[PDB]
């Protein structure tokens, strides 16, 4: 199938973790970046770019909660959310532990626009590529139809 | 319950299909775990003969857990869960091995031999748990090495 061009940013706190995710974005032809904990996630996010994110929620020096927390603040103080081209908030899908809802609000709450259980399945990280990025590559395209 | 079977396909032949462009790929990552899996095992030996951190035994499960799970590694990723609740006193009792091991599907594989304070109760079930670790863990380089056709 078609993907989007869109810049991915995956944050895993294992490097084993970052090789499966990234080996299916280099083989679709998928610019990223690596990101070890939630610090470096929005210091590689200042750098501007980014389209979407797959997050971990729990990471050693930031958690993905405050990182997140941190990136939708910042996109806030930018007025994230013609004179200027509309720049478009950073989708961020969560990794989450379980599939419980509790896990999905704590994401939802802290803004996550998707998430998605670990360990990571690859067709659900295809899926969810597609459609996100598809949204922000096209103009009208209904994921939810 | 710990699971049946050792490999689960069904999450690791999406990363074999992946070897395609990339060949030996799939196998780079289990030389890459396995030299994870014996640098973590060291790490936790240390600190059960050393200075006793339950919360680094904590992070040190969480750790290994988030790539043999992801691997398809299921027994390991299970018992990593397991050290992971024994450190957060979540947990109080670690079955032996005589019973983990009779929950395998396939019955051929064990034909081989296996080698105070407030926190001492739960050291032991770490201490017990990293033990049936190292089980698990030549169990799953037994079961990838025929299928890779390779020595691990």
């Amino acid at each position: 199938k078609v993907f989007p061009k869109i810049n991915v940013l995956i944050v895993e706190d294992n490097v084993i973790n970052q090789a499966i995710l990234g080996s299916f974005l280099r083989k679709h032809k998928i610019s990223y970046k690596l990101a070890k904990n939630g610090q470096e996630a929005v210091n590689i996010w200042k750098e501007g770019g980014l389209h979407l994110i797959f997050m971990d929620l729990q990471l050693p020096v930031l958690s993905g909660i405050e990182a997140a927390k941190q990136i939708r603040d910042f996109e806030k103080q930018n007025g994230i959310g013609s004179k200027r081209f509309s720049q478009a908030p950073v989708i961020i899908v969560a990794l989450t532990a379980s599939n419980s809802q509790m896990d999905k609000r704590k994401a939802l709450l802290s803004g996550c626009n998707d998430y998605l259980t670990k360990p990571v399945n690859l067709h659900a990280l295809s899926k969810k590529i597609t459609e996100w990025g598809c949204m922000q590559a096209l103009i009208d395209f209904d994921s939810w139809k | 319950t710990i699971p049946s079977e050792i490999i689960n396909w069904t999450i690791l032949n999406e990363i074999i299909s992946m070897d395609d462009d990339d060949s030996d790929f799939s196998k780079g990552l289990i030389i890459q775990f396995i030299d994870q899996a014996q640098t973590t095992f060291a790490q936790m030996q240390r600190q059960l003969d050393g200075e006793k951190n339950l919360t680094e035994l904590d992070n040190l499960g969480h750790f290994l857990k988030g790539s043999s799970a992801a691997l398809g590694l299921q027994r390991i990723a299970w018992v990593c869960e397991r050290i992971q609740n024994l450190g957060r006193k979540m947990e109080h009792f670690f079955p032996n091995k005589t019973e983990l091991v009779n929950t395998l599907s396939d019955k051929s594989i064990i034909n081989g031999i296996n080698i105070k304070d407030e926190n001492s109760i739960y050291l032991i079930l770490i201490a017990k748990a990293l033990n049936q670790s190292r089980l698990e863990f030549k169990l799953a380089r037994i079961e990838l090495s025929k299928y890779y056709n390779t020595n691990l």
